[PDB]
Parts: C-alpha cells; structure tokens; sequence
C-alpha cells in the first residue's frame, strides 16, 4: 500500500508536473498561437497594406 | 520685356521650396527619433514548476 501510495504520489507528482508542463505548454501553445496570428494577421494586413500601397504606387 | 515674369516666378518658387525647406530640415532632424516599441510575449515558455502565489 505505502508502495501503491508512494508509486501514486509520485506518478500522480509527475502527472500534475506533466500536466502542468502540458497546461504551460498549452498556455505557450496558445500564445503562441495568438502570436501566430497577431502576426500572420499583421502579416496579411501588411500584404493587404502592401497590395494597396502597390495599388497606390 | 520680361522682367515681371522672371521675378513673380522666382518669387512663387522660391515661398513654396522655402515652405517645404521648413518642414523637411526639422523632420530629418526627427526622423530617427520617429520609432516605436516591439510589444514582446512571454507566453511563460520558461517555466518548469507551478508558482508560489495564491493563485495557481
């Protein structure tokens, strides 16, 4: 039982770890994503700037 | 004959470059200093345990 208990702790340790590696992760995955497009964003904005600049030259 | 012309001529020129000599002296003394900031993300990539605070 203290084997079971200890082997959870720690399973359970490395789960909340792998959990919360996965929750950081996932919060990097998402501000990375919100990154992504914010730029990709600001990047078609700046192709769509840039369509109407070359529209404009 | 011509004198009027040339002058009036000379005169318009010279107020309208005179204008935009103004303006474009000092906003090549401000042209550098024209910048902005670069908005950076943390994203608490860097992390690898769970914070002290109350909160989490």
């Amino acid at each position: 039982l203290d084997k079971y208990s200890e082997a959870l702790k720690d399973a359970q340790e490395k789960l909340e770890l792998a959990e919360k590696k996965a929750t950081d992760a996932e919060a990097d995955v998402a501000s990375l994503n919100r990154r992504i497009q914010l730029v990709e964003e600001e990047l078609d904005r700046a192709q769509e700037r840039l369509a109407t600049a070359l529209q404009k030259l | 004959m011509q004198a009027l012309l040339g002058a009036r001529a000379k005169e318009s020129l010279d107020l309208r470059a005179h204008l935009k000599q103004v303006k474009k002296e000092d906003t090549e003394k401000e042209n550098r200093e024209v910048g902005d900031w670069r908005k950076n993300i943390d994203a608490l990539s860097g992390m690898e345990g769970r914070k002290k605070k109350f909160e989490s």
